[PDB]
C-alpha cells in the first residue's frame, strides 16, 4: 500500500502532457464534424500564410 | 519521419527484492513451523 500511494505520488509529479492536435495533417485538420465539438482556426488577412 | 522522428518509477523496481525476501521468510518459516509441530 505504501509504495503503490509512493507510485501514485511520483505519477502525479512525473507530470506529462498530452495535446489535442499534435500534426498539421490531422485528421481533425480534414473535417470539424469528426467530432462532437467543432473546433475553430483561421489566419491573418492577406497575409503570407 | 524516415530519420529524424523515427526513435529507437515503475512496479517492476520496487517487487523483486520484496518478493525474494518474502519468499525465502516463507521457505524459513514453513521449515520453522515444522520444527514447531515436532515440538508439540
Ligand atoms: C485584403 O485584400 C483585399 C483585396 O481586395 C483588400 O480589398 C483589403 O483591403 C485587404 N485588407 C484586409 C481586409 O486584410
Amino acid at each position: 500500500l505504501a509504495s503503490y500511494t509512493a507510485n501514485l505520488a511520483a505519477f502525479m509529479i512525473q507530470e506529462e502532457f498530452v495535446d489535442q492536435v499534435t500534426g498539421l495533417s490531422d485528421k481533425k485538420f480534414q473535417r470539424p464534424h469528426d467530432y462532437s465539438p467543432p473546433f475553430r482556426f483561421g489566419t491573418v488577412p492577406n497575409g503570407s500564410t | 519521419k524516415t530519420w529524424v522522428r523515427y526513435q529507437e518509477t515503475l512496479t517492476f523496481e520496487n517487487m523483486a527484492g520484496v518478493f525474494m525476501l518474502v519468499a525465502g521468510g516463507i521457505v524459513a518459516g514453513i521449515f520453522l513451523i515444522f520444527i514447531e509441530i515436532a515440538y508439540k
